[PDB]
């Protein structure tokens, strides 16, 4: 390549509406559905679940 | 585990009633040779 640069600087910068924005909401959502059914199916099993 | 589940519901509530049960049986030995046995 031989191109020298003297600092290299890697960020978790995203500007909205971004591709790569959209897959982390995908990622927010799977989680928080795992999350939501987890929560109402022990809060639904059980009685008065706090 | 989904059919574990089920029964972990149902467990739980029986589980629940075994540790109230096992709490009456500590006091009733907390409660002289009577002392020392409660």
């Amino acid at each position: 390549d031989q191109m020298i640069v003297h600092f290299s600087m890697d960020g978790d910068y995203i500007w909205k509406e971004s591709n790569e924005y959209k897959t982390q909401e995908e990622i927010r959502d799977t989680k928080k559905a795992l999350i939501k059914e987890a929560m109402r199916k022990q809060e639904s099993e059980e009685p008065g679940a706090n | 585990q989904a059919i574990y589940l089920k029964e972990l519901k149902q467990s739980i509530k029986d589980f629940t009633n075994q540790v109230s049960i096992f709490r009456r049986d500590y006091e009733k030995n907390g409660p002289m040779e009577r002392l020392r046995r409660f």
